[PDB]
């Protein structure tokens, strides 16, 4: 929301699966992911923008269903 | 790709030319569905070049039989089926290129059409793009000009021209979309699509046609809205195309645009740099133009445009060539548009002028040399101090003007020390100068 | 060392028109803080040569030979 | 000693890395011949790529090519 | 949507207001009608006050947009391209063909009010230049206004 809706976001984009993660990435890091889910070859934010940066820094730890 | 594993060259051999004889006029699918089951069995050998045989002996064969439909649901099926051999397909495609040119037709249109979805599903750069350029001209040949399929040329040169271009195929490419980019008269997108196109350059050293072809498609795109500076720095570009091709009629004409443009543009610092690098050219003298450079340029003289009309406006009725010239004056509308472009400039020109000259100037003066009366020239006044060119105040009830900062007494009082210093340096170069032609003058 | 060499490539001021190039022989060892996307953008392995691959650098290897 | 590259050979010397070289050219090339179709794009060019393997595989001929 | 109510009031930034309304409005998509309806009111009213109403036509272009048009979004749109022609005459007049639909004091009738302002000094700043002294009647002329009303304008910029 600090860049106004990631700069004019999609609606189909929502933070739902790259959040709930349990991988860490400190604010720091979701600031610059903020900042590089920027690859725009056309006018506005999207989704297959988003694809690029939205896949590239996927989420290694993971197994939490032994402990639930 | 991947390697052979079994070769059925000799399979090919020995059955391709039996099968075209079994099936001359076409009338046997069988045939056509047995190579299909031999060119699986090679592709699942993973062969390329008995495929591509193949293929090509398949639509040579739907060109002999004419079966246009046919071929139209074969070829799709075969670039569907499971995408087979990239070389195979990219053969087949290009020798559906050869064929689809040479056959006017009705459907042929259907045809360039089925192939540019067969090959629009990807691999563009990839795996042969000319084919696909060549199939989206050869569209635009077939419609003879129009809007969509300009609009659909504009949309595709991007990525092969990214990709893989060619120093002539690709700008010609380039060129024949522009044109009917501008018969469609759209701008924005014309001027986006020229400027970044514009910035390849450094070929134009070799140009035979090309460079003035891209200039004379974008001087109407440039002059259609506002522009008048750019429209004398590329006639300019094509001012010096003659210097090496001397031609006679084209190089005059060139620069009698490119004169009149020049003085045209709205007054700046840079118009000012070029309307001095034109002046004094050897090979301008022989024209009226010269002339009217001369006149218009500097020594900021009252340039009355109803005087102008006359004196310097030969070029309308009837010059050397005076093609440029009823090309810009000449025209009814866009000539008359340009007409009252000139009666402006000459206005801010005269105004800007009178700033260097005169600190007040009376109302009625100022508006009979503007040619106008007093609320148009109190307008233009206006259009004038809103960008800030001239430092002008007016007193609107007393119809009065000023054209000096008021000097505050700080520096006031400092250029009067240096005229006091100024003058005490001439005291002292004066009185060794005196003295000492005083010496000379003396030794008798 | 490692940090200081951090915080002037990545840090708070970045480059300009400046890429950086590495290569090494074991990425397992290499410390994760580098690694993370933002300062290595890419990673790309040059795997085996292939087999037409190598049949291509013979001959280059084989081109001044007498034979 | 960055200014003293040895006379090599064209990078397309080396075969079955064309893949490579490409990576090299849209890293390096670019984006400084073409800022304008990234600035339509409206991002910064990547930094950085990462070359590892078998310690015979072309990388200082890489590097000393491209140098 | 209170966010940017206050953001708005604020004054010191509209973009971030026009964030607020917009996520507030994606909120309210067709859920509750009054509620979206003055979502998308404000969204469009900061995004007027940004003094770029070249994005307002794409704005109320958009498929919700559409969902939701009404007679106050088109008010809405009508101010928009009285600032596009920067009449503030226009802009007057838009307020009076659709005065109870944008009577709202909380942050209607004070933007309104205030934009309102920003074009009549913006107006006559910009056409101040050239007069060292200029009769006042004659200014009045130029912004096609009465004598009153811009002499009363014109002093409380001065004091
Ligand atoms: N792909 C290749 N093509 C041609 N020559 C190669 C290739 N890979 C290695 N070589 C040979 O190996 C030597 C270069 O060493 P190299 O493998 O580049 O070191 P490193 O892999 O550590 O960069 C050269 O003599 C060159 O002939």
């Amino acid at each position: 929301s600090k860049m106004n809706l990631s700069e004019e976001v999609d609606l189909e984009d929502y933070v739902a699966r790259p959040d709930k993660i349990s991988g860490a990435d400190i604010n720091s890091i979701c600031q610059e992911s903020g900042m590089l889910a920027v690859r725009e070859n056309r006018y506005i934010v999207l989704a297959k923008d988003f694809e690029k940066a939205y896949k590239t820094v996927i989420k290694k730890d993971e197994q939490e269903h032994e402990f639930y | 790709i991947v390697k052979m594993e079994v070769d059925y060259s000799a399979t090919v051999d020995q059955r391709l030319p039996e099968c075209a004889k079994l099936a001359k006029e076409g009338r046997l699918q069988e045939v056509i569905e047995t190579l299909l089951s031999l060119e699986k069995q090679t592709r699942t050998a993973s062969d390329m070049v008995s495929t591509s045989r193949i293929l090509v002996a398949v639509v040579k064969m739907c060109y002999e039989a004419k079966e246009w439909d046919l071929l139209n649901e074969n070829i799709m099926l075969l670039s569907k089926r499971r995408s087979q051999l990239k070389q195979a397909v990219a053969k087949m495609v290009q020798q559906c290129c050869t064929y689809v040119e040479e056959i006017t037709d009705l459907p042929i249109k259907l045809r360039l059409i089925d192939t540019l979805r067969m090959v629009t599903e990807g691999k563009i750069y990839v795996e042969i793009e000319r084919a696909r350029l060549t199939k989206t001209l050869a569209t635009i040949k077939e419609q003879n000009g129009d809007v969509k399929e300009a609009a659909s040329i504009l949309q595709e040169l991007q990525v092969e021209t990214y990709g893989s271009m060619e120093k002539k195929e690709r700008v010609e490419f380039i060129l024949e979309q522009m044109r009917l980019c501008l018969a469609v008269k759209d701008y924005i997108r014309t001027q986006i699509i020229s400027k970044k196109i514009n910035t390849k350059f450094f070929q134009e050293e070799n140009t035979e046609k090309l460079k003035l072809k891209y200039y004379n498609l974008m001087i109407q795109l440039d002059q259609h809205e506002g522009s008048y500076l750019s429209i004398c720095k590329h006639y300019r570009a094509i001012y010096d195309t003659p210097c090496i091709q001397a031609e006679s009629e084209k190089w005059q004409q060139a620069l009698k645009s490119v004169v009149l443009y020049v003085i045209l543009a709205p007054f700046d610092n840079e118009q000012s740099d070029l309307v001095h690098r034109i002046s004094g050219d050897k090979k301008l003298e022989e024209i009226p133009k010269y002339k009217d450079l001369l006149k218009l340029f500097t020594t900021m003289e009252l340039m009355r445009w109803s005087t102008l009309v006359e004196d310097y406006g030969m070029e309308l009725r009837k010059g050397s060539l005076e093609s440029p010239a009823t090309d810009v004056f000449g025209s009814t509308e866009e000539g008359e548009k340009r007409w009252k472009d000139l009666k402006n400039r000459v206005v801010e020109h005269n105004i800007r002028i009178m700033a260097k000259y005169y600190t007040r100037i009376t109302m009625k003066r100022m508006a009979q040399l503007l040619d106008l009366s007093v609320d148009e020239s109190e307008a233009f006044l206006s259009n004038l101090v809103v960008n800030k060119t001239i430092f002008a105040k007016v007193d609107r009830l007393a119809g009065i003007i000023n054209f000096q900062r008021p000097k505050d007494p700080n520096n006031l009082l400092n250029d009067w020390s240096q005229k006091l210093n100024s003058l005490m340096s001439l005291v002292n170069k004066t009185t060794h100068l005196i003295a000492k032609e005083e010496m000379i003058h003396n030794l008798q | 060392t490692l940090m200081e060499l951090l915080n002037q490539m990545d840090g708070f001021d970045t480059l300009h028109r400046v890429k950086m190039i590495m290569a090494t022989n074991r990425p397992d060892t290499l410390d994760p803080a580098l690694l993370r996307p933002g300062r290595l953008d890419r990673k790309i392995h040059i795997d085996l040569p292939n087999e037409q691959a190598r049949l291509d650098i013979l001959k280059i290897h084989a081109g001044p030979i007498t034979k | 000693m960055s200014h003293e590259d040895p006379g090599n050979v064209s990078y397309s010397e080396i075969g079955g890395l064309s893949e490579q070289i490409r990576e090299l050219r849209e890293v390096i090339e670019l984006p400084l011949t073409n800022p304008e179709l990234f600035q339509r794009v409206g991002i910064i060019p990547p930094k950085g790529c990462l070359l590892y393997g078998p310690p015979g595989t072309g990388k200082t001929l890489l590097a000393r090519a491209v140098a | 949507m209170q966010s940017g109510i206050i953001h708005a009031a604020e004054e010191k930034d509209w973009k971030t207001a026009y964030s607020y309304f917009y996520e507030a409005f994606e909120g309210y998509d067709s859920i509750d009608s009054p509620k979206a309806i003055t979502s998308l009111k404000y969204m469009l009213l900061c995004k007027i006050m940004l003094n770029t109403p070249e994005d307002v036509q794409a704005l109320v272009s958009g498929k919700l947009a559409l969902r939701y048009a009404g007679r106050q979004t088109e008010a809405l749109k009508c101010v928009a391209q009285a600032s596009k022609n920067r009449s503030l005459a226009d802009f007057e007049k838009a307020l009076t063909d659709y005065r109870a639909e944008l009577r709202d004091d909380p942050i209607i009738s004070t933007h309104l009010a205030k934009l309102y302002d920003n074009l009549l000094e913006q107006n006559l700043i910009r056409v101040i230049e050239p007069f060292s002294r200029v009769q006042i009647e004659h200014i009045s002329s130029l912004i096609k206004l009465s004598k009153a009303d811009v002499e009363r304008k014109l002093s409380q910029m001065i004091l």
